[PDB]
């Protein structure tokens, strides 16, 4: 009775891994290689699909790794190499009068530097802070000299994350989620279409997680598993905390020639007196912000339970503070303030700030940056719009800061997306035969 | 219109009214290049497919192979007014290369005859 | 609950042109194929159109294809017939019904399962 | 022959009969890659628009669109005649996506018209 | 089936038969993209030269161009039943050019011949 | 055996200041110059 | 036995063997290996 009757153009797909293009609207990422984004882009609401997610599995967050990753170390490849700091330094305490938290901070170190002709030296003074410099029995060498060879961040490539979009090529759609209550994974049935995701700021950091997008209704935990602690949870907030942070050294930086088109930069000096670099939480917003946490914890883990609130478990300086990138300058802040709580069923808090010149990102062995310095004051004021924590492994549960894994991050500005591979051709039974 | 995959939701029926919206989203430094050369490969392949099956200039193409009901019974109102292409997709994933092949079995037969046909004087 | 409505003249000269025109309720309109069917006071039923649900084809009795045309507007859910010519053999009693035909994704009809009252076209 | 493009200021009446010589001139390390990539992109994208369009094996392919005049008020000798393809392609440069999106519903409905034609026993 | 090539040492008759099989298989770092991209291109100049001579949706087209036996004088026995196809395309290589453009030539008079029995109303 | 077909008819608008033949034209020249100097000695221990 | 000429004295002949020869190569000395950075980062392996 019926004949098979081939169509082309079937809106249905199946899930599939591919490439992915950037675009965007100097710079550590690259926009130049990428491409520009549509002024203009389309969105179309899919009525009645409703579509498994899972953010967990989603090859987009690998994808923006190896993005990120590889714009990086391009950024970096045409900087001046620093072999030559790899010296004995002659340091001392820079101000042995200070009675602040700054007191051992800050090294005046002495050392024969090279020059830009080959048989000359140079005798050089610079301030290094204590965490760059490691004792070697004062007599002193650079942290990396025991693992790697630095590279000198260009002065005129700002670190600012500047907003990427992912946009997939043609046979290929994303799908975006749109519910305002979705977990991260599991049925979402107000999926709609779009070629390319929303601008995503590449932004770095660790324990708690700046700007991005905040939820639209309520705070949001996501996890793999929950019940098993050594999964990192993420946390997106309703609401958007505030954190002015700020290094409030005056730092004069001078400059050196090193070799023939090789420029070194240094601090040179400090201008005025030596203060500590900190973060400012508002207290009232804080606890707010962590009874919503609480109350969306406690829709998992029970009701009538204690949920605790503790510092970061020890490690590297990168995992068990909150690092971060604020005018160019890298932050490493304690956050104990923040996670010092016991919740049973103006006015700020100030958090301390290491500063650390020589990075060694992504968890990488190998490769060393060398983060020059910045003239003035460095002043940052950041939206605080979720959290990565983890849990110990009982009536009380305690929840730490987390992160190290910097694919994390991403997860959580990725989890509406999905992307699919477009299937244009089907058949089914008509009653249309082909004449004969 | 709705848009590039707008009637994936909608019924079976409706969603052949836009099967050229889809159709014209197949086409429209490694990484740029391996994309864009996949979708082209992507998109011959099914040109070429429908080309086997004489269904190179169709966007609905009708052909000569009956349905064997154990692909699936359900009648027609039950097919184009009360599914998707999606569901559908998923009932008939099982049998799709048994149907593409009797497809191709089907064109090679009328390439015959007609190959036949037009030797008669 | 499905009504089909003819209205329309009942009287012509020969040589005149006449419009008939069906108004359906009840059912969706667009959805179904519909023909007239004429029947002369003293003979049986005779076909004489056919038009699809969208109205791209349109089908005659052979006696008809030069001088009738067939149309619908499926947003006022209306069926016309445009007589030309008009020769006398065409006096009748003409109805409009559902059925006939179906768009190759619907189940098969070559029946006519709605009729009007109709109405009597004296040439 | 006048050879790739010779034909290019001849009258449009004249051009119509070298279709071949500029098809055949449409196909035949990064930036390399690119551009011969791109030029198959172009290639696909316009034999994509004939498909939809059911063009997919003419290069004379004759419609079912009427003309609305307000496109061009011109008459057949004066467009065929005393103009070439250059000056036609400036004058119509405004109306052509509004011939392109006609195309393609007249071909949709051709399709679907065929369709039902192919239902009746 | 005997799979890709397998008719290959097969006599053009039966050969003719397998034609889908190596249709298939014509489709389905630096290096690996340009390869891609030539496979496409190749591909693309074949598929285009059959449009050009209107044979855009076949595999096997019959056309309007005579044998003019100086190409090969052997009878449809010695060549569809004694020979394969590598004999074949050895034997004439040197006429394949003048081949094509005459069936160039027939389809574009075609395509003319068409567009004038559409202008009869 | 390179071609050259002339448009009997054909008038056309040049602007060799918006040539962007020239652009690539310039680019390429810079990447061919770099390419050649590339795997050549390289002269650091002469800054003396 | 395979050559591009065989006559020819100046090309190379390769000889296909039916059946595999056996080779037991061995370097006895039991060499202990020490390494030492060269730069930050950069090991030399040496036989010690
Ligand atoms: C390719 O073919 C060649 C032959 O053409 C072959 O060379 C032979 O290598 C072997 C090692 O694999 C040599 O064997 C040595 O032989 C002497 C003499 O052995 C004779 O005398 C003893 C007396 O007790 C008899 O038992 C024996 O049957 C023979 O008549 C031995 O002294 C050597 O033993 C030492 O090395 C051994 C290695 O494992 C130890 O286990 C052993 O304990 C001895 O060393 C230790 O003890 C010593 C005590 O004095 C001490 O001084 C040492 O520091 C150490 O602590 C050994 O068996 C044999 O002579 C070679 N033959 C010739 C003709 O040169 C290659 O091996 C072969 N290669 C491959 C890759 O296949
Ligand atoms: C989260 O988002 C916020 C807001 O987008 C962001 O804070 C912003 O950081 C940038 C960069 O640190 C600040 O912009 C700078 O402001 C100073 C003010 O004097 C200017 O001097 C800077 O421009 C000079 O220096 C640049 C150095 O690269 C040069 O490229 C440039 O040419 C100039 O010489 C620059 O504009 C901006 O003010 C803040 N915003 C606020 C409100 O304070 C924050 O960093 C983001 N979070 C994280 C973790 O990055
Ligand atoms: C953040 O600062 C607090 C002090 O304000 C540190 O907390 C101490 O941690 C040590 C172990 O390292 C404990 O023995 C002390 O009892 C803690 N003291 C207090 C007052 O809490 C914390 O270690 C700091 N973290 C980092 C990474 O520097
Ligand atoms: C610098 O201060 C630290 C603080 O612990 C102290 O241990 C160290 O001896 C001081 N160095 C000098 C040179 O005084
Ligand atoms: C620089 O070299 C001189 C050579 O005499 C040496 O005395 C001095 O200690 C060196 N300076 C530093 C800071 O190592
Ligand atoms: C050098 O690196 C090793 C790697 O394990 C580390 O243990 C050691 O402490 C480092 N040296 C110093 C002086 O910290
Ligand atoms: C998310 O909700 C789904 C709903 O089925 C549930 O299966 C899953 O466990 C939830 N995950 C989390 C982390 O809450
Ligand atoms: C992780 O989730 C699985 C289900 O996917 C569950 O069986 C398992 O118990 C969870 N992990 C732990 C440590 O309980
Ligand atoms: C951060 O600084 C801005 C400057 O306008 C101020 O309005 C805001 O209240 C400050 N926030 C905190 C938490 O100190
Ligand atoms: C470091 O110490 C030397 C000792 O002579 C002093 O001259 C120099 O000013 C110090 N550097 C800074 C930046 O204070
Ligand atoms: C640092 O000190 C210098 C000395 O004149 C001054 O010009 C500069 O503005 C100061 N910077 C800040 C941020 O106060
Ligand atoms: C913080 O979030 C608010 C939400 O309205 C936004 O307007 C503001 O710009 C955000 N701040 C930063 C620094 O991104
Ligand atoms: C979704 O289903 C509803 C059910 O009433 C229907 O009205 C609507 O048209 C469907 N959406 C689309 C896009 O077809
Ligand atoms: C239908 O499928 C069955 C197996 O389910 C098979 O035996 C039968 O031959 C098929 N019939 C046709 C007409 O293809
Ligand atoms: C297709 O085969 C798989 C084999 O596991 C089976 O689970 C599935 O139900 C089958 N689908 C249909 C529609 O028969
Ligand atoms: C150019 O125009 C002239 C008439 O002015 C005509 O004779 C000639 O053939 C034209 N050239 C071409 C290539 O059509
Ligand atoms: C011709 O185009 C105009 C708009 O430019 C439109 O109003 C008119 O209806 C069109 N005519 C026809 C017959 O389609
Ligand atoms: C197209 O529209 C623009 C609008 O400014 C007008 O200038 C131009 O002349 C128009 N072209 C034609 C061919 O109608
Ligand atoms: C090879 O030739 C023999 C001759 O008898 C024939 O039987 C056989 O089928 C041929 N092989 C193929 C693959 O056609
Ligand atoms: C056959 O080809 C020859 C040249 O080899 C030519 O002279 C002759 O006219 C051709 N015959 C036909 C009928 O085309
Ligand atoms: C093709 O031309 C070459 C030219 O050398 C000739 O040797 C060969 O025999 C010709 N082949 C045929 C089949 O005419
Ligand atoms: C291989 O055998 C062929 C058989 O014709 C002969 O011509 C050729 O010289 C031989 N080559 C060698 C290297 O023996
Ligand atoms: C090598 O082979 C060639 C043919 O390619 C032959 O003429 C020549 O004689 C051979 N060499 C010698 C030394 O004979
Ligand atoms: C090389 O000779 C020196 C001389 O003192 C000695 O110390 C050393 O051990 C020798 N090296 C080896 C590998 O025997």
């Amino acid at each position: 009775n019926l004949w098979v009757t081939v169509y082309y153009g079937v809106p249905v797909w199946k899930d599939a891994e591919t490439t992915l293009f950037c675009a965007s609207d100097h710079n550590v990422w690259a926009t130049h290689a990428c491409v520009p984004t549509d002024p203009n882009p389309q969105e179309i609401h899919l009525e009645n699909v409703t579509e498994e997610f899972n953010m967990w599995k989603n090859n987009m967050v690998e994808q923006m790794h190896e993005d990120i990753i590889s714009l990086w170390d391009q950024s970096l490849k045409p900087c001046v190499k620093l072999t030559p700091l790899c010296v004995t330094l002659q340091c001392t305490n820079y101000t042995e009068k200070l009675r602040s938290m700054m007191k051992g901070e800050l090294k005046n170190c002495s050392f024969n530097m090279t020059t830009e002709l080959r048989d000359k030296k140079q005798k050089v003074y610079s301030l290094f802070y204590r965490l760059d410099v490691v004792q070697i029995n004062k007599e002193y060498r650079l942290i990396n000299c025991n693992t790697s060879a630095i590279t000198q961040a260009c002065p005129k490539v700002s670190f600012e994350p500047i907003p990427i979009h992912y946009c997939a090529p043609a046979g290929f759609a994303i799908l975006k989620c749109k519910d305002k209550k979705f977990n991260g994974t599991g049925p979402c049935p107000s999926v709609s279409t779009v070629q390319c995701t929303h601008g995503i700021k590449p932004v770095v950091s660790t324990q708690l997680l700046l700007n991005g997008s905040l939820a639209e209704e309520e705070v949001i935990i996501r996890s793999e598993n929950i019940t098993n602690n050594a999964k990192n949870i993420l946390v997106q907030l309703n609401t958007p905390v505030q954190i002015n942070c700020t290094r409030p050294n005056n730092n004069t930086v001078k400059s050196i020639r090193i070799g023939p088109g090789q420029a070194f930069y240094y601090t040179g000096d400090i201008i005025g007196h030596i203060r500590q670099a900190h973060c400012n939480v508002s207290k009232a917003t804080w606890n707010e912000t962590l009874g919503k946490v609480v109350k969306q914890l406690r829709k998992h883990f029970g009701n009538n339970t204690i949920i605790r609130f503790a510092q970061s478990s020890g490690g590297d300086l990168e995992v068990t503070t909150h690092s971060f990138n604020c005018g160019g300058e890298f932050f490493y802040c304690n956050t104990s303030g923040l996670f010092n709580s016991t919740w049973i069923s103006n006015d700020s808090i100030t958090l301390p700030c290491r500063i650390k010149q020589i990075i060694n990102m992504w968890q990488r062995i190998g490769q060393a940056m060398y983060a020059p310095p910045i003239q003035g004051v460095i002043r940052c004021v950041s939206n605080i719009t979720g959290l990565i924590l983890t849990r110990d492994g009982s009536t009380t549960e305690t929840f730490r800061p987390g992160g190290g894994d910097m694919r994390d991050n991403w997860r959580s500005e990725l989890y509406k997306y999905k992307v699919v591979k477009i299937e244009p051709l089907g058949v089914a039974p008509t009653r249309c035969k082909r004449r004969v | 219109s709705l848009g590039f995959l707008g009637a994936a939701g909608s019924t079976m029926g409706a969603a052949s009214m836009t099967l050229t919206v889809q159709a014209r989203n197949l086409l429209s430094g490694i990484k740029q290049l391996q994309a864009r050369v996949l979708a082209v490969e992507h998109y011959l392949r099914d040109q070429q497919l429908l080309g086997i099956w004489g269904c190179s200039g169709k966007l609905i193409c009708c052909t000569n192979v009956p349905w064997n009901s154990s692909w699936s019974n359900r009648n027609l109102s039950e097919i184009w007014d009360n599914m998707t292409w999606l569901q559908w997709d998923k009932e008939i994933s099982n049998y799709t290369q048994i149907i593409y092949g009797l497809l191709e079995e089907s064109q090679n037969q009328q390439e015959k005859n007609e190959q036949d046909l037009l030797a008669l004087d | 609950e499905v009504q089909l409505v003819e209205t329309g003249g009942g009287l012509v000269q020969p040589g005149g042109s006449l419009k008939l025109s069906c108004r359906a309720s009840g059912y969706t309109f667009s959805s179904f194929a519909m023909s007239w069917v004429r029947q002369a006071p003293g003979k049986g039923l005779e076909w004489v159109s056919l038009i699809n649900d969208r109205g791209g084809l349109t089908f005659y009795v052979d006696s008809v294809k030069g001088r009738f045309t067939i149309s619908r507007d499926n947003s006022k859910n209306t069926l016309s017939l445009q007589m030309h010519s008009l020769r006398d053999g065409d006096t009748a009693v003409y109805y409009c019904a559902t059925g006939g035909m179906s768009s190759a994704l619907q189940s098969s009809k070559y029946y006519f399962d709605f009729w009007g009252q109709g109405a009597l076209v004296t040439v």
